[PDB]
């Protein structure tokens, strides 16, 4: 199984292991199971990440900006500002994602895609 | 030595020259203690300031 | 005179209780402080970790890497407290600062000011220097935010509008809990560090670019949060001793007290007695 | 100043407005210390301090005492000195620099030594 790893910058923010990992990199969309080879990669602006946790449901998870590393030991998702789906305001994410700023527009977006739009 | 002792009390670092003083006036206090009834000859005290 | 050395005893006293009561309050502080250092440890390790991979993988020829071939400007972010009470903090950062000012002369640098903390505001502005961009408010309670903004500020006039061809740090590092050193470190141009001896998508080059200035900006965000620690066991001291302060003060204030009690019973039995011997 | 002279009177009364300025302060400075101060006064008091350690000389009667031979400073070097202090030309050496000193020339002199 693989060792998921969410660390924001302020604090780490996941650490349950997962079967499945998923997620949108600049270069196109991945998905992460066991022994996969080393990896980096860049999010995108408004990336969300589903992590397929083996006992509960799958944890859809709002990224900002985050960086993406495999390992052989565990799964490394390195992150600005992260927030799960059941933490996101929906109103507030779609109220942002009408938001001019770029940084602005691509968190709420973010948040609605985790969210399940 | 009595002076920098009370202001290196708080401060957050030390110079080389200063905790080379303080080291100093340490043993030199410590070498001024001396027990009671226990007079030193002239000689003795010149060595031991010595 | 009796009036006046009791109010100052009740003065002191008071004093003594709001010093010990901050004293108390930076303990907690340091420990809050120094959690948050501890936490933001693995993000930095990994970000750390990958930079290092990228670059084996980079070309290497990144702005942030090339120092630039003739640097006129070098800005300086001087982290300072945004509230007083901190002892020698500020005055250790702003020496280290000045220090730092005189060097960059000395090598022919023209230093630019940025400055956090509103305390070091006050001190460039009493000597007329310019700080081209100023925060302050989150000395005590950083986050990354603030740090995102000061790393894309600096950032953004490296590369650049005037702009700077190099870019230092003062700021408290918090050796230990006794000890809090004033450091200066070059945040850019980074050095290349070759050591004795992995996929990249997209290509190392644009991951390792747009990873770098999320390394000056987590590199940012340590330095705030170590400052913010440093402050805070700098307070912790300096509150440490304005209670042991006060309390000899008020020591000496009541042998003094007590000395103008005895005098004033004596002066009016003095009195007393003479008017009975002359009558 | 019609005895003494406009330069010795102003030099004077700065240095006794610094002087009791310190004084002023030095309540606040007994339990906070510099650093709490604002910057103009602490600049103030740092050359407060430079000043009354400057007020101080070695005296020829102190010979016997201190072993240090005495010193004379005539009235327009303690003059310049003096403004010079008040305005800040002398606020960066260390303020041992002026312990029993005596002089402009004695003050460089001992600076160095520090």
């Amino acid at each position: 199984d693989l060792n998921v790893e969410i660390v924001a910058v302020e604090r780490e923010l996941w650490s349950g292991p997962a079967t499945f990992v998923f997620t949108r990199t600049t270069a196109g969309e991945i998905g992460i199971l066991p022994r996969h080879i080393p990896l980096v990669a860049q999010l995108v602006d408004d990336a969300m990440v589903r992590v397929e946790r083996e006992g509960e449901d799958d944890l859809r998870i709002a990224v900002d900006g985050g960086f993406l590393s495999v390992t052989e030991e565990t799964v490394r998702i390195l992150v600005e500002n992260a927030q799960f789906e059941s933490e996101i305001d929906a109103d507030a994410a779609k109220e942002d994602a009408a938001s001019d700023d770029e940084r602005t527009a691509a968190w709420g977006r973010a948040r609605l895609r985790a969210l399940g739009q | 030595y009595r002076e920098l002792e009370a202001f290196a009390a708080f401060a957050s670092d030390l110079d080389a020259a200063s905790k080379a003083q303080l080291d100093r006036g340490a043993r030199l206090v410590e070498l001024l203690k001396q027990p009671q009834y226990s007079p030193l000859a002239v000689e003795e005290q010149v060595v031991a300031i010595f | 005179t009796l009036r006046e050395l009791r109010g100052r005893i009740r003065s002191a006293g008071s004093i003594k209780k709001i010093t010990k009561a901050q004293e108390l309050i930076a303990t907690s502080r340091i420990a809050k402080a120094q959690a948050r250092v501890e936490a933001a440890r693995p993000y930095a390790a990994e970000i750390t970790n990958m930079l290092t991979e990228l670059a084996g993988a980079s070309a290497l020829d990144h702005p942030l890497l090339v120092e630039r071939k003739q640097p006129k400007r070098a800005g300086v972010l001087v982290v300072s407290s945004d509230r007083g009470l901190c002892g020698a903090y500020n005055a250790n950062v702003l020496r280290r600062a000045e220090e730092l000012f005189s060097l960059l002369r000395d090598e022919g640098k023209d230093p630019v000011l940025y400055v956090v903390g509103r305390k070091a505001l006050g001190y460039f502005s009493f000597r007329q220097r310019t700080v081209v961009e100023s925060w302050t408010g989150f000395s005590e309670r950083p986050t990354y935010e603030n740090a995102r903004e000061i790393a894309d500020t600096l950032v953004n006039a490296f590369m650049a509008i005037l702009g700077v061809d190099e870019l230092h740090i003062v700021f408290t590092e918090f050796r230990s809990m006794l000890s809090q050193t004033a450091v200066a470190r070059r945040a850019a141009p980074m050095e290349v560090e070759y050591v004795g001896e992995y996929s990249f998508e997209p290509d190392p080059e644009t991951l390792f670019d747009a990873l770098l200035p999320r390394y000056i900006a987590t590199r940012v965000y340590a330095a705030l949060l170590e400052a913010a620690a440093s402050e805070s066991a700098s307070r912790r001291r300096a509150m440490k001793s304005a209670t042991d302060n006060a309390d000899d003060l008020i020591k000496a204030l009541t042998l003094a007290a007590n000395r103008e009690r005895q005098a004033q019973i004596t002066q009016e039995i003095s009195e007393i007695v003479g008017g009975a011997n002359a009558l | 100043p019609a005895i003494v002279g406009d330069e010795h009177y102003r030099v004077a009364q700065e240095v006794i407005r610094i002087l009791q300025r310190y004084k002023d302060l030095q309540d606040i400075i007994a339990i906070l210390g510099i650093d709490e101060l604002s910057e103009e006064d602490k600049q103030l008091v740092n050359r407060a301090r430079r000043i009354e350690r400057f007020l101080s000389q070695n005296m020829m009667a102190a010979e016997q005492f201190t072993g240090q031979p005495g010193s004379t400073v005539p009235l327009k070097e303690t003059i310049e000195a003096f403004d010079k202090l008040t305005k800040g030309e002398f606020d960066h050496l260390p303020e041992q620099a002026f312990f029993l000193i005596g002089g402009l020339d004695d003050l460089a002199k001992k600076a160095e030594s520090l």
